[PDB]
């Protein structure tokens, strides 16, 4: 005799999600909205390539450490790789000045063009060329920071230095500059004469005096002196004046800011790898669909919304037995 | 079962049916086999993939983490920097692993409910007609030909036909 | 409709009746008229409005944020700063938005489920002495005047009275 | 109640079932007594049980509070840290309090549900051999012994017997 | 023949609500929980009007900008209100040190009592009349600072300053003062005669010595040299003790801080406007029941909760068709 | 006639439970989830004992102030417990350098090891035993901080010291050290002889050159001069220099730290419970298998997570009428 039944689908998927009061409940159809691979290399951000320091530091870099010459003219970014621990950062022993507040600044910069404010052939009253240590080898021979130039006393004569550079590029400039901490009255005599000396550095917005401090340190790299460096961002048609009787690190090369965007500095101990990414995450990049991503939350690109869930599954089907 | 069908009056699943996730299966004269219930498995499409986007859609302004940096002596921005990134990605992994626990256990009971809902709009329509097995199947108390077992399924069963 | 009566087997909604959400249509000798089930209605507020009461109250101490200012050489702070509220901000949005939607399905629900359970306080008394339609009605095998309406409405509903 | 069982058209609980949170009484010859269906019963305590460790361990990465300091000039900082903190602070109690608010009246609805289902079960196996009384039982058209309500219990009733 | 039936009520709204599973349900009755209307002013706050700078910064008010003089004495207010960028700010052009955290503090501030503790009669043995500048021009003439007197040498003597102000007051004092940056060593003894200076000041809890910094800088507002400004908090019972041999910028004018409480810097182009409210935004006022807005995050007042939302509505009837 | 019903439990319970839609639901069985009960005592945390400073500050304690003696040598600590307001810190008016940053540190150690790296005997050229005030007094007679050294003129000569300290242990060196800012050019030559001095101090890493601020100040434990206090964590291998022709407050004793660890600085002015806990907070210590509890924010050890809630209960079993 005729009868008609009612009834719901089912299969052969063993795809599992949980609830609140039930966990691995197998289902006919179910959505993964979890992206966990990567591949393990850092590539370019939608062709733009990004900056790898390899075994050198964001100061390397930027102060000219000899042993960081691969980066003397760097083409466009699109995000700066770091590592950990950079090896090569400042040979010669000493600090950076609001080092942190830089970095963050190259976060926002995507190009650097570098150009020469004030030529080392320039200093006629002073050494320019004996500005050395073998705290910065390079190949063998003492060498020093390219884009500052460490002067000295010529004939026994240290003038005082009166230099202005006038920032007349449509774009800002970074300036780089330093001081010499001597490690006694010696030293500092029989490098620039004078006992007592100053550095000054005026902008429409800068006005620092800079004095050097005598100390007695422990060696690193050879070396107890130390070298202190500053910046500024000079503003087109703003000048910065720089006077100084000794212990100056005047800058010679500065970077005009071409390029404003969005980038990024990355820690990562992975080097280049040939590739193309939309998402790039400091131990590989991600190539997905998927909402959400569980493999690294400092993130560039278009990329998935990180989470530190190790699965995440969404039912479309129902229960199936 | 929330609604007691799937896995309740209704042992188990067809593998049979392949149209859809709800239907009905006929034995008549003529034959037999499945059919899907397309307007209740379209709603129930309609209704996945909305909730799926919608889960998606709410999370997509989350908190992506940026990279800063600090020295020596700024341990404490540091550490009150990780503990705020570190929070948000909690609250984050909270919520989405909360909303898929709670919208999967919705999405079941929501196939449940689809489910007796359609047992009720063929058995509302049987009435004195047919007997109610228990199982999900009416056993007829006349001859239901194709013609007649389609108008149970799209709810256009002319009642008036006797029985016994 | 989750409970499938609703837009169910109970096809549309009453313009007619004004008094409350869910009632009753009789026909009887004695006219027609339609008729709230305060009980259930008063029931339906009561829940709809502690709902409200409570979403609201949940998030009075959300996340207020306060004006902060950092100089040219303290971009960090001020970024954290700024994505700390922005985080709040954020995920205080994805908070209301999604109780919003949550709850909003759960009220619909929650309406349906209270015309079932009426219609089923209802067929639960009535049982042999008159028939299910089909679309929420109930044909009598009896004379039911107000009196008995009223009974029925009140779920004091004396059976014992016949049919055939 | 969400699905009209408890408090609905079974009036009142048992204080006489102390076996379970669902299940039967019976009343034939050979006396009359209270039983716990043991399978809806653990079912439900697997369900509820697993929903506290799951709202538990949900909330087992929160967000703890560490002590810093500032001095008189870093009340901005202070400003921001203490904020924050209250800000995790205030997202974390509101999604404990959300969350026990809302997986409580699914709680409610989830033994509702159970009473409901585990009603519909033993209707669905007496069918004619038994009336529907409209509180929950079944007056009985023949005589079902021990062994028979345990068939009933088990699910394994022989409609095969008979009435008037 | 007799028939009852069971229904629900239905209307004519069409007012929508979005579901989880669904978007744009039509329901018989709905609540809107979310304002999205101000009235684009700024009013006062409970009867208590707001202090607007119009022109002006922090900065300019409390040194006293002479292009600023509609702000030298100020009633209690509500909250500030101040431009994204003030014109009127450092016309003698410098720095401020701590301004913000100085803005910080007018957050829990609600009155300031502006008195005289030095007056500028008071100088003897110094010029106290000749501080001004084309910088800070007042009606056409070279003026300066209101609050701060500009002293110089006088008959070509500058004798060290030792001056003390107790606090007799039961109020903390916001005490202002500051030093002059010359731009040489010529215009440095022209000023002050004594070509190496220093100022000196003392509390219970201050204990800083200021030089001055000779340098060469870019002109601004005509002028390379520049105005570094200081503040304190001068406890009640407590002392400032000031010593100085030249460049010292003295107090003449400080502020009682008369009332604390719940204040706030308002960012904001608009002007003050005639109308009062219990909620502030910095684009207009809300007069609401409703427990969010989406307006703007910066509110003062009794407000609804800030969200990111365009649009937020309740369900509380049932759907309609 | 026989017949068969179906039904569910009920009891005598009166537990309640809230709901979105009802409020003080009874139910029939229900879990309480939150703590809200604690001991009102500071404990031991898994047997080792915090550190109580008890009306001291940690400046008074790591610099030795006579009134902290309790202090003066410390055994390994869980955490430290500070009051709001410590009356025992710089019994010499002055200040701490970095002390925020500091104290931050001491919430990542557990032990310090005190040693003498610089012997009060081993100055031979100087005064070492008159360094003492009256603003530190022990038992009555003017004493001063125990581990730092306030050096003075010896014969009407205050030579230069030059003085090194080579860090030869395996931990990491916690070093203190100070200047003198007298009040008048009398004082420091009355003190020191040198009307110009200076204090350089010199590591791998360090490099500073402290010079003496004259200045008239208000009174603070009778004294207007002031004690401004440095610190430097030294680098096993590494060695700290000091240079000085006067105002130095040298060195006596160090801290080694010995151990590191998960530590934590809480602020209670409960005093110490011969009392053992796995969890402690500043109001007392908690023992719950309670997953959430709303006593204190501010936590160590393995305890529950702290919510801002008074009520936290979750239906287990059902109505109940
Ligand atoms: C520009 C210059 O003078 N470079 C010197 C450098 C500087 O003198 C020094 O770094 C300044 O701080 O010194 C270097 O080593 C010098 C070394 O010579 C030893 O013989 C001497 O006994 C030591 O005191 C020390 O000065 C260096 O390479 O950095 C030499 C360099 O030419
Ligand atoms: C108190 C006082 O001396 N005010 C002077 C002011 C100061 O000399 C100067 O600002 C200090 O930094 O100089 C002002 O302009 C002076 C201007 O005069 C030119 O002729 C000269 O060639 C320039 O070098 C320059 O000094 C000023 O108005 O601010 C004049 C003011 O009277
Ligand atoms: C090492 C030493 O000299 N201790 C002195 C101390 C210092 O002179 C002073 O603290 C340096 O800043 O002074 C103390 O009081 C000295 C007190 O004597 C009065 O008679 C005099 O009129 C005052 O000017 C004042 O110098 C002190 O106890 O701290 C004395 C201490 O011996
Ligand atoms: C730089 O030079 C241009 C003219 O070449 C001038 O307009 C500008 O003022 C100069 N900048 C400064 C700060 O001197
Ligand atoms: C200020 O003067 C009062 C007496 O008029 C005195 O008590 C107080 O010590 C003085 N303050 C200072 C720091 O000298
Ligand atoms: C400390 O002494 C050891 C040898 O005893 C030496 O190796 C080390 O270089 C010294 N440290 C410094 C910084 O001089």
């Amino acid at each position: 005799q005729d009868q008609i039944c009612i009834g719901y689908h089912a299969n052969n998927s063993t795809e599992q999600v949980d609830t609140i009061m039930e966990k691995n409940v197998t289902v006919t159809h179910a959505q993964d909205i979890l992206e966990k691979t990567h591949n393990g290399k850092l590539c370019d951000l939608d062709g733009v390539k990004p900056l790898i320091l390899r075994d050198c530091s964001v100061a390397g870099w930027l102060l000219g450490n000899p042993m960081c010459d691969e980066f003397i003219n760097v083409p466009e970014w699109s995000y700066i790789v770091e590592k950990a621990n950079p090896t090569n950062d400042l040979c010669y022993p000493g600090s950076f000045n609001d080092y942190e507040e830089l970095k963050h600044l190259l976060s926002r910069i995507n190009h650097f063009e570098k150009i020469q404010i004030i030529p080392k052939s320039s200093w006629s009253d002073h050494e320019a060329s004996s500005g050395v240590s073998s705290a910065c080898p390079y190949l063998g021979s003492p060498s020093f920071f390219r884009n500052v130039v460490w002067l000295i006393k010529k004939n026994s004569t240290y003038p005082t230095i009166k230099k202005s550079y006038n920032n007349t590029n449509q774009e800002d400039l970074l300036v780089l500059w330093g001081i010499h901490h001597p490690n006694d009255a010696a030293e500092q005599t029989r490098l620039y004469q004078n006992p007592t000396t100053y550095i000054s550095i005026g902008t429409s917005t800068l006005n620092q005096r800079l004095v050097p401090k005598i100390a007695t340190r422990s060696k690193v790299n050879g070396q107890s002196g130390r070298m202190e460096f500053f910046w500024t961002i000079l503003k087109p048609n703003d000048a910065i004046n720089f006077e100084s009787n000794g212990n100056f690190i005047a800058p010679e090369y500065a970077y005009k800011i071409v390029k404003k965007g969005d980038s990024a500095i990355m820690k990562s101990e992975l080097e280049y790898g040939n590739c193309n990414t939309k998402c790039q995450t400091p131990m590989g990049a991600i190539n997905s669909s998927m909402p959400f991503h569980n493999i690294h939350p400092l993130t560039i690109g278009e990329c998935p919304k990180y989470v530190k869930s190790n699965r995440l599954v969404l039912a479309t089907g129902l229960r199936n037995s | 079962g929330l609604f007691g069908a799937i896995a309740g009056f209704i042992e188990g699943g067809w593998q049979g049916m392949v149209d859809g996730w709800y239907g009905y299966h006929h034995s008549n004269e003529q034959g037999s086999g499945y059919a899907a219930d397309k307007e209740s498995t379209q709603k129930a499409i309609d209704g996945v993939t909305n909730k799926v986007n919608s889960i998606i859609d709410k999370m997509n302004t989350q908190f992506e983490a940026v990279g800063r940096e600090f020295n020596n002596l700024e341990r404490r921005i540091e550490n009150l920097n990780k503990k705020m990134e570190d929070g948000f990605l909690d609250v984050w992994t909270y919520n989405a692993e909360l909303l898929v626990l709670m919208e999967n256990e919705r999405t079941l009971d929501f196939h449940d409910s689809n489910v007796k809902n359609l047992y009720d709009k063929v058995r509302l329509q049987l009435r004195d007609n047919a007997k109610e097995l228990g199982n999900g199947c009416f056993e007829f108390y006349h001859k239901c030909d194709n013609e007649c077992m389609e108008s149970i399924r799209n709810g256009t069963y002319n009642y008036p036909q006797y029985s016994e």
